[PDB]
C-alpha cells in the first residue's frame, strides 16, 4: 500500500500532504507523551 | 544502492556544455565535439526559454551515431525541469485507442505547462469539543476559538465522525471538512492502529490562515480532467479516447482568461519526437497546421534517413519528411567524430561506467570504434570491464579488449559470418 | 494572444472600399487578385443567402493560402463561427469519416439564442397571507422583498405557499421568483445576518443590488453541432455512461432533422438568430476518395456552411485510389463544384516586405543591410526559412549585446541552420 | 519492567515508522487541482 | 518439474570459475564461445549497474539460442526477473505495440520489498466497545487482552466477529479477517453451516520478517485503476470488463519516484532482470524504432534478442532487407553472439543428454544410428524420435532402445526434408 497512488486522490491533498509532512510527530514528543502518561463562564 | 535509474546510453550527458555566449566548449558537461550542432541547440534552447514565439520546429539530422539524441538529451538536461520536455518516439502515435492526430495533439498539449495560482481561506486546528444548533471548539498552540454550527456543517461533522482530539481543516469558501489526523496523547495510545489513523502535531499560529498555493499542470491534464466526470482517472490509465474539440477550445479560452486575470501562467516547453521518419503523411500534414497554433510548443525532431520513401506514400523525400514540413523548420546537421572526439567520448563513458583503462587500451578501443562503430566500442567498455573483473584485475588492458572483441561481434563481422553459412539461415 | 504565431501578423484582407486589394495592408503583401477574390468570398459569407458554396485556394507552398483563409476569418469577426480543420482529422478511431465531416459542417453554422427572463429578487421581509371570506381562506400571499435599492411588496398567487414551505423560505432569506412560472427559489440567508462566529458557506449570500424586479437578457452562442451533441447523449444509466468512456457517436440524420426543426421554430419565435459561418479545410488532399464523394452530397445541402479548401499537391494521385491522378489530389467531380483561387509566388520585394512585417510583429529590430541579406537568402531557399531566421538572429544579437540584428548575425545564423535544399544537397553527397 | 519498557519502545518505534510512511506521500494531483482545473 | 520440456536438461551455462565453457556441463554441449559470451552477459546482468544494453543471439535454427537464453536464466536464479516474450506477442488488439513493449520492459525490473509483519491472532473471548475497543485473544500459549483503535470496530463489525471466533489483526494496517469458528465449538450443534478452523498454535502476537518480489509493471497495473473501493463507481469498476490500457508516462514517473524514495529508506531493493524477446524478426519497423528509445533509456533492463533469419525483409516495410530481419540502426545498439552448427559428436552428446533427461535407456548402436540420422536431417528430429522409439521398445517388451526400433520410428515419421522431397515429386 506504500505504493498505492490512486488511492490518495480521494484521501489527501497536496497542501494537506505538505502540512502532514511538516507537522508529523517526532520521536522525542512521543517519548515525552509516554513519560508524562477551563470551566467556561460567559463574561 | 541500485536506484531505479542506472547507467544508460545518455547518463553521462548533463547539459549542452555551452558557455554564457553559447560558444561550445570541447569536453564540457559530457558533450564532445558537435560544436556547430551544440551551438544551434543552444540557440534553440534560448528560443525555448524565451517562449515568445509558438510552433518553432527544428530537425536534428545526421548520420547514425552522430549524437542527435545525445544533443536532444543535453537540451533536456540544460532546460530546467520546470519547463515541460515531452520526449517520444515516432511510433508512439500509432495507437488503437485514438487517432494519430489525437496522439499528436496530446503530445503537443503535454509539452505546454500551465501554472495556476490559487488563494484559499481555511481554518485548521485541533478539535477540543463538539456539541450536538451546535458548537465546535478549535485550538492551536497560540489560540482557542469556538464556532456555531449550521445544519449542513453539523451533518458534515457527524458523517465524517469528527471526534475530540482530531486535527481538521475546514474551507470557508466551500464548507467542506477534511480530517488530517488525530493528535497523539497519553490516553490515545493503542496496541493496534487503523489504516486511516495518522498522528499529527497540533497546528501552530492562527486558526484562520490565508493560503497561497500554486499548481503546476499541463493543457493535456486539463483536457483529460474536463473530458468526463471521472476524467482524472485517465491521467493514470491513459484511456482518454479522443478528446472533443469543444473541450480543448473551452480550455484554451479559459486559460487565456486566467492569464489575463493573472491567475495562471503558461510555460511553453518542448516536444521532442525522435525517429520522426516513422510518422506518416497524415501525421506530417497535421503537424503542418498544428505548428501554426499559438499554443504549439517548440518542436524538435530527429532522423537519420536520407532521400527515402515517406511512410504511407510512394514518394521519396529528404529525411523522409515532405518538403511542406521541411520548409517550416530549421535543420541542424551533425558531423562524424574524429579520432580525438571518439577517444574523449570513450573516456567520458569510462568515467561514467567507472572503468579504469590503460592508454594502449584507449588507443585500441578507439581504433575499434573508428573501424566498426562508436556504440560498439561503448558496449565493449563494460564488456572488457566485466572480463577484467573476472580476471581479478584492477585496470582494463588490451588483452581484455581483444577478448571481448572476439566474444561479441559487430554488424559487419556477423553479416560476413551469416553470408558464409547463408544456406542455414532462413529467407535470405 | 500573447505568444507570436506564424499568422499573428495577419489582421485581415487589406481591401479598400472599392473591393481592390492594397499592395500591403493589414499584414498582407501582394496576392491582390487572390485577396480581391477572398473579398468577394467574405461578402458571400456575410450575405448569408447561399449555402454549400465551395472555394479552393490553390497554389505553391508558402503562397499565403492559410494566411488568406485566416484573413477571411479576421474580416468576418468573432461573431461568425470559423472552424479550422485539417484533412488528417477525418481518420478518427471512434466514428466514420463522413461523421467527422458532417460534425465539422455543423460546427460552422452558428446560432445565437436570446433569452429574456423576468425575476423578482430580494431579501424576504414578510410572508403574511391575506385571509378572506370565501365567496381560513387566503386569496393572496404578500411577500415583501428588500434590495439595496429599496423594498417591494408582491401580491402573489396563493398557490405559492406550497413552494415557500418546500424551499423553507423564512424572513431574512434571499430569494428570486421568475415571472412566468411563479415558483420561488431560495439562495441563502442574507449576509447582513451572517456572523463571523458561525460556520456556513452556501447558506449565506449578499443582499441583491438593483431593483427588486429585474428583466435580464441572456445571450448564448451555440453551434448546430453543439445541439447535436447535447441531444444525442443527455447528461443509473447516467452513472454507467459517465463511468464508461463517452466515445463519439455516429449521430443519425433523424436527430439533425429534429434539431433543424427546433431551430427553425426558435427563429420563427424570435428567440434565436442564425449566424452561418465558414469551415476551413486545410491540406484537403489528405482526404480520401470516400471523403471527397461525401463532400459532393454535403456541399449540395441547403444547410451546409461555406467551405474553404486548400491544396498544393499539384497533379497527384488521389488518396484511396490507385493511379487515379487529379489536378490537385481532388477528384475532378469535386473540382467542378468549387471555385479556384490561384496564389502566385512572391517577388524579392514582397519577400522583404513580409520579412519586415514579421520582424515588427516579433518585436525585432532589423538593420537595412541585414534586411537585404535576409531577403536575398529568402530569394534562395524559401520565404518561410528566411522568416524563421529572424528570432534566432535576434537572440544571437542579444547575446552579443546588440539591440538590433546586424548582417553578421544573419550570416552566423545561416551558417548554423540549414534549409531543406542544403540538407538535400548534403544527403545526396 | 525492562521487558515491558522494551515492548513499549518497540510499539513507539512501529508507530513512528507507520506514521512516517503514511505522512510521507503526497497525491500526484489532489482534490484541489481537479477542482481548480474544472471548467464551469 | 515433472514433465520434460525441450530445455529441461539445461541447468546453466557450464562455465568454470575462470569463465570458460566446459565442453559438456550443465546440460550444454559445445557452443563454447557463445556460452562464454553469455557468461559475460550474466556478469553484466548481476552487476546491476547498466541499463538498456541489448544482446542478439544469431545463428541457424536449432543452434541453442533459446537454450542459451534459458541457461542465462538458470544462472541468474529465481530472484532475478526473466520475462520471456515472442515478437508476435506485441500485436495486442487492446493496446498499441509500444505499450506491449513498455509493459514487458517493466516486467523485467523486479523490486524486493522487505517488511516485518506484525499480526495478533487468536480466538475471541471478549469484545466490549468502551473511545477504544478492548479485545481478548486466546491461543494455545495463553490469553491476551488488547486495546484496539475505535476505527477497527467498524472492521470487526463488517467481518461479523463474535466471541469464540478465530481472527487475526494486522498491527500495521488494522485489517481484520475472521478465519472461521474455533474447533472447540464443533460440538455446539450437530448441523451448522460453518467453517471450523483450529486454534492458533503460537503466541497471540506474532512477528515475522518477510520479503516479497514485485515488478514495476505490477505497481503500474495496481495504480492503473482503483481497486477495493467501497464507492459505487469502484464497485462497477470491479464488475466491468478488465482491459489492458495505455498506462501514461506520468504515472510511471511517479511510481519510479516513490520506488526510489523507498529504496532510499532501505525497505525496498532493486533487482534488475532480463527481458528475452525470441523471434525478434517478427517485430515490425515501428516496434524496432520504438526499441531504439526503449534501449537508450536509463530504466531499461538487459534485453536478449534471438533471430534465426538471414538477410530478409524487415516486417512492415516494402523490400527493405536487413540482416537478421533487424534494421541496421538497432543492430548497432546490440552485441551479437554467434551460434554455430553442431558437429556429429556434439549431436550424439545432445541426443544422449536428451535421452537421459527423458529417462530413456538407449543402446550404443541406437545412439550411433540416431546420430547418423541427425547428421542427415536435423538434431531436433533425431531427439524427437527418442520417445516413440522407447514406446515401441516397451510394446516389444524391451527396456532399452535398439536400432530396429529407431529404424521403425524413422520409417513411420518423416522429417521436413523428406516431406519436401516427396511433395517436390
Ligand atoms: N556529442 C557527444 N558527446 C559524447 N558522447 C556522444 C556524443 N554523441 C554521441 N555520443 C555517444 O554515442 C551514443 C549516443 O549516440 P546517439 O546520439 O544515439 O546517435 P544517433 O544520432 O544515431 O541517435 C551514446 O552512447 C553516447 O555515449
Ligand atoms: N501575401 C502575404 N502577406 C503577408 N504574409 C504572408 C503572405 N503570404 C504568406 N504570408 C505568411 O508567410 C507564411 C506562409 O505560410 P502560409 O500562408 O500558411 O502558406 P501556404 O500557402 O503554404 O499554406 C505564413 O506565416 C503567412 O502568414
Ligand atoms: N548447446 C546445447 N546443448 C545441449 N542441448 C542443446 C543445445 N542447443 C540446443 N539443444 C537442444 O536442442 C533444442 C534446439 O535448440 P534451440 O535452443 O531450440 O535452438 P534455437 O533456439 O536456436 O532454434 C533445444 O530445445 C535443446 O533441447
Ligand atoms: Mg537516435
Ligand atoms: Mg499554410
Ligand atoms: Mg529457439
Amino acid at each position: 500500500s506504500m505504493f498505492d497512488l490512486i488511492g490518495l486522490e480521494n484521501k489527501i491533498t497536496r497542501h494537506e500532504a505538505e502540512l502532514l509532512s511538516k507537522k508529523k510527530i517526532p520521536r522525542k514528543l512521543m517519548e515525552e507523551i509516554s513519560t508524562s502518561a477551563p470551566a467556561a463562564a460567559k463574561l | 544502492v541500485t536506484r531505479i535509474e542506472r547507467i544508460g546510453a545518455h547518463s553521462h550527458i548533463r547539459g549542452l556544455g555551452l558557455d554564457d555566449a553559447l560558444e561550445p566548449r570541447q569536453a564540457s558537461q559530457g558533450m564532445v565535439g558537435q560544436l556547430a550542432a551544440r551551438r544551434a541547440a543552444g540557440v534553440v534552447l534560448e528560443m525555448i526559454r524565451e517562449g515568445k514565439i509558438a510552433g518553432r520546429a527544428v530537425l536534428i539530422a545526421g548520420q547514425p551515431g552522430t549524437g542527435k539524441t545525445a544533443i536532444a538529451m543535453g537540451m533536456a538536461q540544460a532546460l530546467g525541469p520546470d519547463t515541460p520536455f515531452t520526449a517520444i518516439a515516432g511510433s508512439e502515435i500509432f495507437s488503437l485507442e485514438m487517432s494519430k492526430t489525437e496522439a499528436l495533439t496530446q503530445a503537443f498539449r503535454r509539452s505546454i505547462g500551465v501554472r495556476i495560482k490559487e488563494e484559499t481561506e481555511i481554518i485548521e486546528g485541533e478539535v477540543v469539543e463538539i456539541q450536538i444548533v451546535g458548537k465546535l471548539t478549535l485550538k492551536t498552540t497560540e489560540m482557542e476559538t469556538i464556532y456555531d454550527l449550521g445544519t449542513k456543517m453539523i451533518e458534515s461533522l457527524t458523517k465524517d465522525k469528527v471526534q475530540a482530539g482530531d486535527v481538521i481543516t475546514i474551507d470557508k469558501a466551500t464548507g467542506k471538512i477534511s480530517k488530517l489526523g488525530r493528535s497523539f496523547t497519553r490516553a490515545r495510545d493503542y496496541d493496534a492502529m487503523g489504516s486511516q489513523t495518522k498522528f499529527v502535531q497540533c497546528p501552530d499560529g492562527e486558526l484562520q490562515k490565508r493560503k497561497e498555493v500554486v499548481h503546476t499542470v499541463s493543457l493535456h491534464e486539463i483536457d483529460v480532467i474536463n473530458s468526463r466526470t471521472q476524467g482524472f482517472l485517465a491521467l493514470f490509465s491513459g484511456d482518454t479516447g479522443e478528446i472533443k474539440s469543444e473541450v480543448r477550445e473551452q480550455i484554451n479560452a479559459k486559460v487565456a482568461e486566467w492569464r489575463e486575470e493573472g491567475k495562471a501562467e503558461i510555460i511553453p516547453g518542448v516536444l521532442f519526437i525522435d525517429e520522426v521518419h516513422m510518422l506518416d503523411i497524415e501525421s506530417f500534414s497535421f503537424l503542418n497546421r498544428a505548428l501554426e497554433s499559438d499554443m504549439a510548443p517548440v518542436l524538435i525532431m530527429a532522423t537519420n534517413r536520407g532521400i527515402t520513401r515517406i511512410r504511407g506514400t510512394s514518394y521519396q523525400s529528404p529525411h523522409g519528411i515532405p518538403i511542406d514540413l521541411l520548409d517550416r523548420l530549421l535543420i541542424v546537421s551533425t558531423t562524424p567524430y574524429s579520432e580525438k572526439d571518439t577517444k574523449q567520448i570513450l573516456r567520458i563513458r569510462c568515467e561514467e561506467e567507472d572503468v579504469e583503462m590503460s592508454e594502449d587500451a584507449y588507443t585500441v578501443l578507439t581504433r575499434i570504434g573508428l573501424e566498426t562503430s562508436l556504440r560498439y566500442a561503448i558496449q565493449l567498455i563494460t564488456a572488457a570491464s566485466l572480463v577484467c573483473r573476472k580476471r581479478k584485475g584492477t585496470e582494463v588492458q588490451v588483452d581484455d579488449i581483444k577478448r571481448v572483441y572476439s566474444l561479441f561481434l559487430d554488424e559487419s563481422r556477423s553479416t560476413q559470418y551469416m553470408k558464409e553459412y547463408q544456406d542455414a539461415f532462413l529467407f535470405n | 494572444t500573447q505568444r507570436i504565431a506564424s499568422h499573428s501578423h495577419v489582421k485581415g484582407l487589406g481591401l479598400d472600399e472599392s473591393g481592390l486589394a492594397k499592395q500591403a495592408a493589414s499584414g498582407l503583401v501582394g496576392q491582390e487578385n487572390a485577396r480581391e477574390a477572398c473579398g468577394v468570398i467574405v461578402e458571400l459569407i456575410k450575405s448569408k443567402k447561399m449555402a454549400g458554396r465551395a472555394v479552393l485556394l490553390a497554389g505553391p507552398p508558402g503562397t499565403g493560402k492559410t494566411a488568406l483563409a485566416l484573413a477571411i476569418a479576421q474580416e468576418l469577426g468573432s461573431k461568425v463561427p470559423f472552424c479550422p480543420m485539417v484533412g488528417s482529422e477525418v481518420y478518427s478511431t471512434e466514428i466514420k469519416k463522413t461523421e467527422v465531416l458532417m460534425e465539422n459542417f455543423r460546427r460552422a453554422i452558428g446560432l445565437r439564442i436570446k433569452e429574456t427572463k423576468e425575476v423578482y429578487e430580494g431579501e424576504v421581509t414578510e410572508l403574511t397571507p391575506c385571509e378572506t371570506e370565501n365567496p381560513k381562506t387566503i386569496s393572496h400571499v404578500i411577500i415583501g422583498l428588500k434590495t439595496a435599492k429599496g423594498t417591494k411588496q408582491l401580491k402573489l398567487d396563493p398557490s405559492i405557499f406550497e413552494s415557500l414551505q418546500k424551499e423553507r423560505v423564512e424572513a431574512g432569506d434571499v430569494i428570486y421568483i421568475e415571472a412566468n412560472s411563479g415558483a420561488v427559489k431560495r439562495q441563502g440567508r442574507c449576509d447582513t445576518y451572517a456572523t463571523e462566529f458561525d460556520l456556513e458557506a452556501e447558506e449565506y449570500v449578499p443582499l441583491p443590488k438593483g431593483d427588486v424586479h429585474k428583466k435580464k437578457e441572456i445571450i448564448q452562442d451555440v453551434t448546430l453541432h453543439d445541439l447535436d451533441v447535447a441531444n444525442a447523449r443527455p447528461q443509473i444509466l447516467s452513472m454507467m455512461g459517465q463511468l464508461m468512456k463517452p466515445k463519439k457517436t455516429e449521430i443519425t440524420d433523424k436527430l439533425r432533422g429534429e434539431i433543424n426543426k427546433v431551430v427553425n421554430k426558435y427563429i420563427d419565435q424570435g428567440i434565436a438568430e442564425l449566424v452561418p459561418g465558414v469551415l476551413f479545410v486545410d491540406e484537403v488532399h489528405m482526404l480520401d476518395i470516400e471523403c471527397f464523394t461525401y463532400l459532393h452530397r454535403a456541399l449540395e445541402s441547403s444547410i451546409a456552411p461555406i467551405v474553404i479548401f486548400a491544396s498544393n499537391r499539384g497533379n497527384c494521385v488521389i488518396r484511396g485510389t490507385e493511379d487515379i491522378t487529379s489536378p490537385h489530389g481532388i477528384p475532378l467531380d469535386l473540382l467542378d463544384r468549387v471555385m479556384i483561387i490561384r496564389t502566385m509566388l512572391y517577388t524579392p520585394q514582397e519577400m522583404k516586405q513580409i520579412i519586415k512585417i514579421r520582424a515588427q510583429t516579433e518585436g525585432i529590430n532589423i538593420s537595412e543591410e541585414a534586411l537585404n541579406h535576409l531577403g536575398e537568402i529568402g530569394t534562395k531557399t524559401t520565404l518561410r526559412y528566411s522568416v524563421q531566421l529572424l528570432t534566432p538572429a535576434n537572440l544571437l544579437a542579444k547575446i552579443n549585446g546588440k539591440d538590433s540584428i546586424e548582417k553578421e548575425h544573419v550570416e552566423e545564423i545561416s551558417e548554423l541552420f540549414y534549409d531543406a535544399k542544403s540538407s538535400a544537397k548534403i544527403l545526396a553527397d | 519492567q525492562e521487558e515491558k519498557t522494551r515492548l513499549l519502545k518497540e510499539r513507539l518505534d512501529q508507530i513512528y515508522l507507520v506514521n512516517e510512511r503514511r505522512c510521507s506521500q503526497a497525491p500526484v494531483y489532489g482534490r484541489d487541482l481537479l477542482r481548480i482545473c474544472a471548467l464551469p
